[PDB]
């Protein structure tokens, strides 16, 4: 079968760890493993087989030269950042955009919007209030998606798995076109 | 086992901590076994090849292996269900004994590139390498995602250690030992990510040194007049429609050149004190017709001989 061979990157916090372990896993993480060690997974999509590669970046967001040794051989990128976390939000388009398009400029890639389980918790709307800001529209985003030309917007929570199992359908179908 | 939300975080990123030790010393004997050993002995590649892949994994194995041995001992004495108390002291004292990974990571690009070109140019190392894989232990892995694995590792032990302090109050006796510990895995990859920058500095400035000809003598790969060693800063093509050229921007200065008909193809060409730009793009040397790169650079040369 292909091997598609997926990349998660954006800001550290974001959830992109998580997104992966609750996806591999079924079961949304008492604590967070600071880890994710499940490269290779077997996914069914309308009546075919395939296998995915996955790729966590995490804890190589602050050094510049160690993050692009992950970008070399991948088929889809997910760009992540928190609907909840506006400046990871600002992230994707002032620093992981051009960089996988440096890098990749002829790889596929997804803006995935994460947490929306905390989209309508009470006390994170008031602290984004407090600080003037507020939780990131998907209407927002699916605009961010057109500007930078992202193959489409996609929103999940890991926590819930609402979109969880969508965001990687998507991600393996924007690998074959 | 009392254990608050908090202690019982403790206890379980430290279990992590052995737990994906254990696991990254096996995948990193497992890739010499399957990988390394065979390739080596295939006579498919040179001692060079196979070296510029591989580089220092042995001492990888070495260093690692003592962190394991040491973290194994510390939960033997800490007992069955006990938990362990201190795990802080150990990774303070075997972080400093993980400068190899400076060395791997800072070369691991050419070996990613190497690979890439003998898969694609030669059929024979493509199919040999998917035959080693198939081995069940790689569960699905291709060599080319092994090599990653020790950047992987650098970066992650940062985040298991802040895990582990986060949930360590400040009179416990491991949290100034954690605390050392985080410092100095910070200092590990920054060296890392620096080594790694100064490695593609010094195979830049090599790649210039061999195609572009300064007859009118120019060793571009060495100590510069007062500013440390050289380092190349920018290079794109600079079309004068008065006077069709590529240049290369360095720390010192701006080699004007031009392509007579940096990757590895073949292809050939033939100072920023005394310098000011413009774009009223335009540039003042006697004038001649991405500025901010030239700019940086040269009011931080003015400043750095003001010493
Ligand atoms: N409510 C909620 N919390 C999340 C979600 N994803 C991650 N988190 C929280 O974020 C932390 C882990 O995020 P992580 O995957 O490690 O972020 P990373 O730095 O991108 O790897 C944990 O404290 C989780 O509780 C989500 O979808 N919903």
């Amino acid at each position: 079968m292909q091997t598609i061979k997926c990349v998660v990157v954006g800001d550290g916090a974001v959830g992109k760890t998580c997104l992966l372990i609750s996806y591999t896993t079924n079961k949304f993480p008492e604590y967070v493993p600071t880890v994710f060690d499940n490269y290779a997974v077997t996914v069914m999509i309308g009546g075919e087989p395939y296998t995915l590669g996955l790729r966590d970046t995490a804890g190589q967001e602050d050094y510049d030269r160690l993050r692009p040794l992950s970008y070399p051989q991948t088929d889809v990128f997910l760009v992540c950042f928190s609907v909840v976390s506006p400046s990871s939000f600002e992230n994707v388009k002032e620093k992981w955009v051009p960089e996988i398009t440096h890098h990749c400029p002829k790889t596929p890639f997804l803006l995935v919007g994460t947490q929306i389980d905390l989209r309508d918790d009470p006390s994170t709307i008031e602290k984004l209030a407090k600080n003037k800001q507020k939780p990131i529209t998907p209407e927002t985003a699916e605009k961010l998606a057109r500007d930078l030309k992202a193959v489409k917007y996609v929103e999940c929570s890991a926590l819930t798995q609402k979109g969880l199992k969508n965001v990687f359908d998507e991600a393996i179908l924007a690998a074959l076109e | 086992d009392m254990l608050t939300p908090t202690e019982r975080k403790r206890q379980g990123y430290i279990h992590e901590l052995i737990v994906t030790e254990e696991n990254y010393v096996n995948d990193l004997q497992l890739v010499t076994e399957i990988f390394q050993k065979p390739l080596m002995e295939s006579e498919l590649l040179t001692e060079k090849e196979v070296a510029m892949i591989f580089v220092n994994w042995k001492e990888l194995i070495m260093c690692n292996i003592k962190l394991l041995k040491a973290l194994r001992v510390r939960k033997k004495m800490s007992g069955e269900k006990m938990p362990v108390k201190m795990i802080g002291d150990i990774l303070s004292a075997q972080l400093p004994h993980m400068q190899p990974y400076i060395r791997f990571c800072s070369r691991q690009l050419n070996g990613a590139a190497l690979i890439q070109q003998k898969t694609d140019e030669a059929p024979d190392f493509k199919e040999f390498v998917k035959r080693l894989a198939m081995d069940p232990r790689c569960k699905g892995m291709p060599l080319s995602e092994f090599i990653l694995k020790p950047m992987q590792r650098v970066t992650r032990y940062p985040l298991i250690i802040k895990n582990i302090l986060e949930n360590t109050p400040e009179n416990h006796p491991d949290h100034s030992h954690l605390k050392h510990a985080l410092e100095k895995a910070e200092e590990l990859c920054s060296q890392v990510n620096e080594g790694v920058r100064e490695k593609e500095n010094s195979d830049r400035l090599e790649w210039i040194q061999a195609h572009v000809q300064c007859e009118g003598q120019l060793v571009f790969n060495s100590v510069t007049n007062c500013l440390g060693p050289r380092k190349f800063l920018h290079s794109g093509k600079l079309y004068k429609a008065k006077s069709e050229l590529y240049g290369f921007l360095f720390n010192d200065f701006l080699l004007l050149t031009q392509i007579t008909k940096f990757s590895p193809k073949s292809n050939l060409q033939y100072i920023f004190l005394n310098e000011v730009l413009v774009k009223d793009i335009f540039h003042i040397s006697d004038r001649v017709y991405a500025w901010v790169q030239k700019i940086k650079a040269a009011s931080e040369l003015y400043i750095e001989t003001e010493k």
